[PDB]
């Protein structure tokens, strides 16, 4: 048992300086000891992991699995931590940053050992609009690095 | 004769007096404390 996740939402950074960018706000939540597979909620924290939380909180709404539920809860309950605890003005400016899920205490019991599997869903939260995909590189580019693996090729094995 | 069997059975002055004495938080305020008389 450890529990980070938690500390992560205690740390005080020291206030900035008039000409210093604003630093977007950071929320870390998860919920423990979830009735859940860690590899069928592997899926839905993979489908969120780039998201608006208005997105996310839409596409977990429609999807018929188990742990879309438990990840919408998880979910509202961060953004209410992050308008109220963590200063975050507006409900709509937050991407989940991350969005994994780990094994928790699973139980033995006797059939035939059998194991009644928990798991853990951790979430980060950061301040803004989702950052834009990156883009899928252009012919222009693929060319540019050719060239460049051309030009850096030395005469190997002499002076 | 008759019988039926009867109804038996028909620290805290600080405690409660603070419970009057939330004052909750404000909604307008945001998280600022409201201790401070600036």
């Amino acid at each position: 048992i450890s529990r980070k996740w938690e500390k992560k939402n205690k740390i005080v950074y020291p206030p900035q300086l008039p000409g210093e960018p604003r630093r977007p706000a950071e929320i870390y939540h998860c919920r423990r000891q979830i009735k859940y597979s860690k590899d069928k909620m592997w899926y839905l924290a993979k489908l969120i992991r780039g998201m608006s939380i208005d997105q996310a909180l839409a596409q977990l709404e429609f999807n018929d699995k188990k742990g879309a539920k438990i990840i919408k809860e998880v979910l509202l309950e961060a953004q209410d931590m992050a308008v109220r605890d963590h200063n975050v003005e507006f409900r709509s400016n937050l991407y989940i940053a991350e969005s994994t899920s780990g094994r928790g205490q699973c139980l033995k019991r006797i059939r035939g050992i059998m194991e009644k599997v928990y798991c853990h869903y951790f979430v980060k939260l950061v301040e803004g609009p989702p950052p834009p995909p990156e883009p899928p590189k252009t012919a222009v580019a693929h060319a540019k690095e050719y060239i460049q693996q051309l030009r850096s090729r030395t005469i190997v094995h002499t002076l | 004769q008759t019988f039926t069997f009867p109804d038996l059975f028909p620290l805290y002055s600080m405690l409660e007096e603070e419970r009057q004495q939330r004052q909750s938080s404000d909604p307008r305020r945001g998280g600022v404390p409201s201790w401070f008389g600036l």
